[PDB]
């Protein structure tokens, strides 16, 4: 039915089974309480508000339930995707390994939109993948960043970085964080900041 | 920057895409318009 005007874009949230997309999109606490079931697609629809300098902005956030551990995802859980998110676990080589297959079903029915590689699970001090590794964005105009669902670490980032280039304005801001679901684990400091520091050095190194 | 209020199709009640008028039928979950 039609529901009863918002700036709002339809975001897919893809990328192997296992690697925290439910836990992630569920961080942002109005976007689970006010989440839409949709039968035909198996999918929970999730709204996520962000506050901007220049108006609030709504993300609705597709998240599978599930199917991805079986196969690819059916045309209409893509169909007019104006961004997305491809996630992967930095603990699992294989999900990194599988996301210029998650890439290439986007492009094959979205096209060029906006997309953002996110490296999640970033707290667990066993890391397998890291930012030395993470070349794939840089093939495909594709931002990364490191991210912890269970932590909010850089919870933000993924959807800034899309709403500058939906919107096509640089400096566009949030002018305050969602509100989060409280972590569940600490993201240790230092940790993060030799994340960070490994990352600024493989963008800058020559 | 300007707001997007000044700056600124029919929105499907059961998983929000934005649809144009010309489709009675969402065209990604398939819930009709009315
Ligand atoms: N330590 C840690 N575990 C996570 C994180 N995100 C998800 N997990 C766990 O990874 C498992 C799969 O998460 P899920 O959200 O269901 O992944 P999905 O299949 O991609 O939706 C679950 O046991 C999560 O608790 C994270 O940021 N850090
Ligand atoms: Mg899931
Ligand atoms: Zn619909």
């Amino acid at each position: 039915s039609m529901a009863a005007p918002q700036v709002q874009f339809k975001l897919v949230l893809v990328g192997d089974g296992g690697t925290g997309k439910t836990t992630f999109v569920k961080r942002h606490l109005t976007g689970e309480s006010e989440k839409k079931y949709v039968a035909t697609l198996g999918v929970e629809v999730h709204p996520l508000v962000f506050h901007t300098n220049r108006g609030p902005i709504k993300f609705n956030v597709w998240d599978t339930a599930g199917q991805e551990k079986f196969g690819g995802l059916r045309d209409g859980y893509y169909i007019q995707a104006q961004c997305a998110i491809i996630m992967f676990d930095v603990t699992s080589r294989v999900t990194y390994k599988n996301v210029p297959n998650w890439h290439r079903d986007l492009v094959r029915v979205c096209e060029n939109i906006p997309i953002v590689l996110c490296g999640n699970k970033v707290d667990i001090k066993d890391r397998k993948v890291k930012a030395k590794s993470i070349v794939f964005h840089r093939k495909k105009n594709l931002q990364y960043y490191d991210i912890s669902a269970k932590s909010n670490y850089n919870f933000e980032k993924p959807f800034l970085w899309l709403a500058r280039k939906l919107i096509g304005d640089p400096n566009l801001e949030f002018v305050a964080m969602p509100a989060l679901a409280p972590p569940e684990v600490v993201m240790d400091p230092a940790l993060a900041a030799q994340y960070e520091h490994d990352l600024e050095v493989a963008q800058t190194t020559a | 920057g300007v707001e997007f209020g000044e700056s600124l199709s029919w929105q499907c009640d059961t998983c929000l895409l934005q649809n144009k008028v010309t489709d009675n039928k969402c065209i990604a979950c398939q819930a009709a318009k009315l």
